[PDB]
């Protein structure tokens, strides 16, 4: 039983960050090598772990967190970074354990006059903790009158389109994420490399 | 009503230290991307500084290591700390709301701006001097009269005619630098011959750096010799 | 790094005109990009965000266009009061780049100006130096020369000149000129003035005293 990365990197359709997509990928067998010597991706940095050493490891669960971001901001998807992305969508720890994967999806996920499907959260009052993911779409309150569910006047819609162009500079197309968490509790390691 | 209003600009020395503040009204500042942009004299924008609500903090290359901006919640006001201070950070600093990166926005609220000089320079304040009206008040036309602004450092200088009541026709000149390196400004306003004896003229100079404030009353000449 | 060529770098136009600012990205930015319109003294007002949205309280004569690299700010019918520097920015990414700018002047037609001659104040005498002022009110165009006179003789290398913006309701301009003497250098001359060229007066207008009212 090989665990399903096909469907977590080869999804037709990505998560905006803001609502980033986990997989729990559990029992089943996993050649990281595969993955980390592919030429399809422009990323790929462990933390915590040997990216040559991941299929001698055994971990009690694995997690595939996936969205889209600018090409400029996959940087922020690492511990201890700042940011609209690391700050407002989606946060990785200090102690992270786990990979960082990322490629250039400009012919999937742009499109001629814009593609507005992708979004990602501009306004927020505070960071958020790592892993967590908001979902809200409240009008945001910027000044000390209520908001009412009206967008108006320092009442932001607190969640923006990227509008990827084809035309756009490399740094601002958009790129497929796919962040794994490797996790190890009290209890017996289900997620193996091929030995 | 939006507002904000920067302070704590002024003339220092260069390697100096200054603190600009930003007091805000009819937004919250803790609550959005605040920034701080300058222009030098005669020149273009220059954005400095950012302040995201969750708190993270960006700069421009040309401040880097050297300034440090900050907001306090409760003064609902943003700060912009400068150190080392440079004759090239000479120029007039705004705070405004919004980012410049993601945010398609921009900047939609800005203050008057404080203007820094960066200047080995003394300040000195201004004299002020009546440009009396020539023509007498029973020739039926148009009279000229003014103040002149001479010798002070550094800029700005405002100038107001009656407290602000009287603004059509006023023509206040940008100043220019004298080879004393003292700058010298004149402030002129077109009025009715016959108005000369009916209403008074004041002008009112104010220049901050030296806190000199002087309201001139300009009257015509007398026959006194 | 994005660069942001603004074109052209000044421009005259008539009142009622059609006015076409352009900004060039060097890469494709989307539509992160604002317009800006700053006046003589003031802080810069938005105009437009998201490259085409009016912001508001904005008149309808202003308008943006584009998308990606090349971006328009166009006044469909220019007004006197319209005069300024207008800036594009890019907002895609940091330093957040303005363009170089634009400075729009209004084409008008030919004003003479109205001239003006103050002698020195007796309380400035008391100090030591004498101010000569002359002052050229509301004309246009721009280019007018300004020659000093103390008893015939035409001075060069003491006098200083400044000029308005240009109005913005009658679109002219004014300028003050100063000539500067020591009290002692005032006190050896009779006959100050200065004498006005300008494209509006078919000869030049000379205003004048004499020092003590003679
Ligand atoms: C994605 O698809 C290609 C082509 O079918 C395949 O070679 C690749 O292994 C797939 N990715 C994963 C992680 O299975």
């Amino acid at each position: 039983n090989l665990c399903p990365f096909g469907e977590v990197f080869n999804a037709t359709r990505f998560a905006s960050v803001y609502a980033w997509n986990r997989k729990r990928i559990s029992n089943c067998v996993a050649d990281y090598s595969v993955l980390y010597n592919s030429a399809s991706f422009s990323t790929f940095k462990c933390y915590g772990v040997s990216p040559t050493k991941l299929n001698d490891l055994c971990f009690t669960n694995v997690y595939a967190d996936s969205f889209v971001i600018r090409g400029d901001e996959v940087r922020q998807i690492a511990p201890g970074q700042t940011g609209k992305i690391a700050d407002y969508n989606y946060k990785l720890p200090d102690d992270f354990t786990g990979c960082v994967i990322a490629w250039n999806s400009n012919n999937l996920d742009s499109k001629v006059g814009g593609n507005y499907n992708y979004l990602y959260r501009l306004f927020r009052k505070s960071n958020l903790k790592p892993f967590e993911r908001d979902i809200s779409t409240e009008i945001y309150q910027a000044g000390s009158t209520p908001c009412n569910g009206v967008e108006g006047f320092n009442c932001y819609f607190p969640l923006q389109s990227y509008g990827f162009q084809p035309t756009n500079g490399v740094g601002y197309q958009p790129y497929r994420v796919v962040v794994l968490s490797f996790e190890l509790l009290h209890a017996p390691a289900t997620v193996c490399g091929p030995k | 009503e939006v507002q904000l209003v920067e302070s704590g600009g002024g003339l220092i020395q260069p390697g100096g230290s200054l603190r600009l503040s930003c007091a805000a009204s009819g937004f919250t500042v803790s609550s959005n991307y605040m920034s701080w942009v300058r222009q030098a004299p005669g020149k273009g924008l220059e954005w400095v500084s950012v302040i995201y609500s969750g708190g993270a903090t960006y700069y421009a290359d040309s401040v880097k290591g050297r300034f440090t901006i900050s907001r306090d919640n409760s003064k609902n006001t943003l700060y912009l700390q400068m150190n080392s201070l440079r004759a090239e950070d000479t120029a007039v600093y705004y705070c405004a709301r919004g980012d410049v990166s993601g945010y398609r926005y921009g900047l939609d609220y800005w203050g008057q701006g404080t203007l820094v000089t960066v200047s080995g320079a003394s300040t000195k304040g201004p004299s002020v001097f009546p440009l009396a009206p020539s023509s007498k008040s029973t020739s039926g036309g148009t009279a000229a009269l003014g103040c002149l602004v001479k010798d002070y450092f550094p800029e700005p200088v405002t100038v107001s005619w009656n407290s602000g009541a009287l603004t059509s026709g006023v023509h206040t000149f940008p100043a220019v630098l004298q080879s004393s390196g003292l700058y010298s400004l004149s402030s002129v306003v077109t009025v009715p011959s016959s108005s000369l004896g009916t209403q008074t003229y004041i002008c009112n100079v104010n220049h901050k750096p030296s806190n000199t404030k002087v309201d001139k009353r300009v009257e015509p000449k007398s026959c006194d010799r | 790094d994005i660069q942001l060529t603004q074109s052209p770098s000044s421009l005259s136009a008539s009142v009622g005109d059609r006015v076409t600012i352009t900004c060039r990205a060097s890469q494709g930015i989307s539509s992160y990009l604002a317009w800006y319109q700053q006046k003589p003294g003031k802080a810069p007002k938005l105009l437009i965000y998201a490259a085409s949205t009016l912001q508001s309280g904005v008149p309808s004569r202003f308008s943006g266009s584009g998308s990606g690299t090349d971006f328009t700010l166009t006044i469909s019918s220019l007004q006197p009061e319209d005069f300024a520097t207008y800036y594009c920015q890019q907002l895609i990414s940091y330093p957040g780049t303005f363009g170089q700018g634009t400075k729009l002047e209004i084409k008008r037609t030919v004003a003479a100006p109205s001239v003006f001659i103050f002698p020195p104040s007796d309380e400035q005498l008391k100090s030591g130096t004498a101010s000569v002022v002359c002052l050229l009110n509301n004309f246009y165009p721009r280019e007018a020369k300004v020659q000093w006179k103390v008893d015939n003789a035409l001075q060069s290398g003491n006098s200083q000149e400044s000029v308005t913006e240009q109005d913005s309701k009658d679109s002219t301009y004014s300028l003050s000129s100063t000539l500067t003497l020591s009290k002692a250098d005032y006190e050896k001359h009779k006959v100050y003035a200065c004498e006005v060229t300008h494209q509006g007066l078919s000869s030049p207008v000379t205003k004048s005293f004499n020092r003590g009212e003679c």
